[PDB]
Parts: structure tokens; C-alpha cells; sequence
């Protein structure tokens, strides 16, 4: 049923240039990690890392919040006349 | 005044029994070890940490900062250009605030606990951010502010430094680096001292960093609960 | 129409378990760099412990996310049995 096969050929594509970014920051990671093994103060921008990783989070989370609050509030509102 | 205050629950007096003690009297005598302990025992465990913390300290290497001194004294050469800080000392108002910034940070070493040593470096903190408004006429911007607190440990010589930056560090409760100051002024002085031997802008753009998703999340931690509450506490109305 | 629907299947599944790997590797590299923080030297122990503070504070918040979602939907199941 090419409803399937049509569905099945987006999630493959999408599933792969997905991947790719997933490389392009694993490839950073490695080219990072590679260099400066010790106290070259290189290990100071890793605590910069370390902080936009957590920056990248906070805002999931964030974004995450304001999101379940209309999901339960039109949610509610089915409810109620309902 | 801590039995006073564990006295008045008896858990807490079950606390004020159970003292720790032996067992740092048994593992200390080897530093790092009675580091762990502490911050297990605090891990295990509501002002009383602040009271066991007070009780603790007062009870319980400190040596070799002597490179700092002579480095110190060496930096003596240094002006307040490069450091291109907002300080203009010729205004009485500000030269008042410089020398209790620093009679502050001498004052560290002479205390208790080390969150009372975190109270002075606020403080100290605190008077520098006086100097820095006072000079401007307008309030300290985040970059401003690390260099001047250099310049205060850079300038007076406060006993027994990182004797004491890593005697809190060893114990005091890490409950301390989450929201707040203390800790971010200590974070802070660390930088300072850290950056005195031979980036600034680094440094303070990385602390407000940390300190601001601190402030977010210690947010986003509320409102979690006032959604909850507040869809709950009116799903109940009807 | 099977034929395709059977090697998409394949290369599709081949897709996920090669891209979750590789996400375990970039987790990997990270948890390294996060092990890089602390050591003997060129420390700032305090700016590597603060921002240690802040990711177990935001690691907790998924919990505080996923449970205020599903205490909220506790609720609504409630005003479900309102009837």
C-alpha cells in the first residue's frame, strides 16, 4: 500500500540528513578533543560547551513548558463543553 | 547556640548525638578524604546544615601561598589601565569604598566558617560595585566587575588566600553554587587570582552564563509548580 | 508493493540503530569533555563545579516537565469523572 512506501521514503530521508547533522557534531567534538590535551586553557571553552549544552536544554525545557500549557489548555476546553 | 537551636526537632538533636567526628578524627590524620565525608554527610541530610556547617568549622594543609604574594607584589606595577576599569580613586566617596573592599577581604581570613568567609567576599563584592557606580554614576555592568575585584586582591594582601579558597571549597555545603551570590562572588575571586599569573572577557562572559541558566532554571522550576497548582487548584472548582 | 515495503523496512531500521549509535558516540565525546573538567591542573574547580550545578539542576527539570504533564492529566482524569 504505497501509502506506506511513501510514508516509509520521507522517515528514510528524514531519518538520514538527520544523521548527518548528528555527524557534522560528533566530527566537532573529535576535531575539538583533538588538540590540547591539557592546560592550554582549551579547557576553559569546554566549560563554555558545557554551558551552551546546558543552554541548548534549558530552552527545551522551556519551549517544552509553554507548549503542555496549551496542549492542557485547549485540552480543557474540550473538556469543559464537552 | 547550635544546641539551642537543634534543641528547639529532637531529630535534630538526633543530629546534635550523632556529632562524623570520630570518624574524621580517623580518616583526616592522612586531605582530600574528609572532603568527601562532609559532603556525604551533608549529601545524607533546614538552616541546621548552616548550623552544622557554623559547629563543624569552628571545631574542625593550609600552607605554601607565599607564589601568589610574591606575584602579588610584583603586580604592584600595575594601574588601573588594562584593566581598563570603571574605578576613578580620587573621589573621596569611592577611595572609602576601595579600602573597605579590601579591609573586607582581609577580614576573610580572620572568620569562622567558610560561609562566613563567603559573606565578607560578598561584600567585598558588594563595596566593589559601590566604587564602580559611584565612579560611573551608573550601576556595574558584568564584565566591570571581575577585573575590579582583581584589583582588590591585586592591591592589600589578604592572610592566608588560597588557604582559604580551598578550605571552602573542602567543605562548605555545594548547596551554596546553585542561585545566589556568595558563590558567584566566589567563582569569581577564583577567576581573579586564576587570571593574575600570565582572557578577562572569557571569564566574566562564562560566569554570567552559568549564573543567568541558573536563574532560568531556578525559574522554570517554580513555574512547573505554579501550572500544576494552578490547573489543578481550578480543576477542583467544578 | 510488499517487495518495497520490505527492504524500506530494512534500510530503514538499518537508519535508526546507525544514527542512535552515532548519538551515543557524540554523548560519549561529551561525557569525555566532561571528564576533561576536572583534574590536577589549569582547575578552576569553582567555575568547573558551578557548571556541573547547573546541568544537574536542569536534569531534574525533566522529571519536574514529565511529572507536572502527567500530574496535570491525573487531573484531567478527574474532571473526566466529572459526569
Amino acid at each position: 500500500t504505497r501509502d506506506q512506501v511513501k510514508k516509509l521514503q520521507l522517515m528514510l530521508r528524514q531519518a538520514n540528513d538527520q544523521l548527518e547533522k548528528t555527524m557534522k557534531d560528533k566530527q566537532e567534538l573529535e576535531d575539538f578533543i583533538k588538540q590540547s590535551s591539557e592546560d592550554s586553557s582549551h579547557q576553559i571553552s569546554a566549560l563554555v560547551l558545557r554551558a551552551q549544552a546546558s543552554e541548548i536544554l534549558l530552552e527545551e525545557l522551556q519551549q517544552g513548558l509553554s507548549q503542555a500549557k496549551r496542549d492542557v489548555q485547549e485540552q480543557m476546553a474540550v473538556l469543559m463543553q464537552s | 547556640e547550635f544546641i539551642e537551636f537543634l534543641k528547639t526537632h529532637k531529630t535534630g538533636q538526633e543530629i546534635y548525638k550523632q556529632t562524623f567526628l570520630e570518624g574524621m578524627h580517623y580518616k583526616r590524620d592522612l586531605i582530600e578524604e574528609q572532603s568527601e565525608c562532609a559532603q556525604d554527610f551533608y549529601h545524607n541530610v533546614e538552616k541546621i546544615m548552616d548550623q552544622i556547617e557554623k559547629y563543624i568549622m569552628t571545631r574542625l594543609d593550609e600552607k605554601k601561598d607565599l607564589a601568589i604574594q610574591k606575584r602579588i607584589r610584583a603586580l604592584r606595577w600595575v594601574t588601573p589601565q588594562m584593566l581598563c576599569v570603571p574605578v576613578n580613586e580620587d573621589i573621596p566617596e569611592v577611595s572609602d569604598m576601595v579600602v573597605k573592599a579590601i579591609t573586607d577581604i582581609i577580614e576573610m581570613d580572620s572568620k569562622r566558617v567558610p560561609r562566613d568567609k563567603l559573606a565578607c567576599i560578598t561584600k567585598c563584592s558588594k563595596h566593589i560595585f559601590n566604587a564602580i557606580k559611584i565612579t560611573k554614576n551608573e550601576p556595574a555592568s558584568a564584565d566591570d566587575f571581575l577585573p575590579t575585584l582583581i584589583y582588590i586582591v591585586l592591591k592589600g594582601n589578604p592572610p592566608r588566600l588560597q588557604s582559604n579558597i580551598q578550605y571552602i571549597t573542602r567543605f562548605c555545603n555545594p548547596s551554596r553554587l546553585m542561585t545566589g551570590e556568595d558563590g558567584y562572588y566566589f567563582t569569581n575571586l577564583c577567576c581573579a587570582v586564576a587570571f593574575i599569573e600570565k582572557n578577562l572577557d572569557l571569564l566574566s562572559q562564562l560566569n554570567e552564563r552559568q549564573e543567568r541558566i541558573m536563574n532560568e532554571a531556578k525559574k522554570l522550576e517554580k513555574d512547573l509548580i505554579d501550572w500544576t497548582d494552578g490547573i489543578a487548584r481550578e480543576v477542583q472548582d467544578i
